[PDB]
């Protein structure tokens, strides 16, 4: 299934090593039930978007290095890199940073994700999702 | 948006800074 990544290094390698592609992390815990919601969608749709993103797993538990500065502090996370940069995207929740609920509707973080890869490629920092999840 | 959320700072950054504060401490 899907990889992840087990100390702050292979964080940093993960996240070094893709040139082209999205770097996306679901922080949290594979026994966490908003994760294992979230991580089944993530599962689904990786074959999909495998042209454009690479998703992680990471335990926030065996790896907390940065759970004080990205705020970990949700049972589920999921964070979007591109070229080494965090990338934001305004999904109208109040927080830019992170998506850190169990979205259960596969194709629309099919499209969350096609979204932050256009945008960054375009050199944005900021993108905005195509549903408004307020 | 005054006061507006800023990015984090990268995986690299972070285990950067991590490794400032053990020093100083």
């Amino acid at each position: 299934m899907l990889p992840h990544l087990h100390n702050g290094w292979q964080v940093d390698q993960a996240i070094l090593s893709e040139e082209d592609r999205v770097v996306v992390i679901r922080f949290g815990h594979d026994w966490d039930p908003t994760c294992m919601k979230m991580d089944e969608v993530l599962y689904s749709i990786a074959e999909k978007v495998k042209n454009f993103a690479v998703i992680y797993l990471v335990d926030i538990t065996e790896v907390p290095d940065f759970n004080k500065m990205y705020e970990l502090y949700d049972p589920c996370t999921v964070m979007f890199f591109f070229r080494n940069k965090h990338i934001m995207i305004d999904l109208g929740t109040g927080n830019n940073n992170k998506i850190n609920w169990a979205m259960e509707d596969k194709q629309e973080m099919v499209d969350i994700i096609e979204t932050v890869y256009r945008g960054a490629r375009k050199g944005r920092g900021l993108v905005v999702s195509p549903k408004d999840y307020s | 948006p005054l006061f507006q959320q800023r990015p984090y700072p990268s995986p690299g950054a972070v285990l950067r800074a991590n490794a400032e504060a053990s020093r100083t401490k």
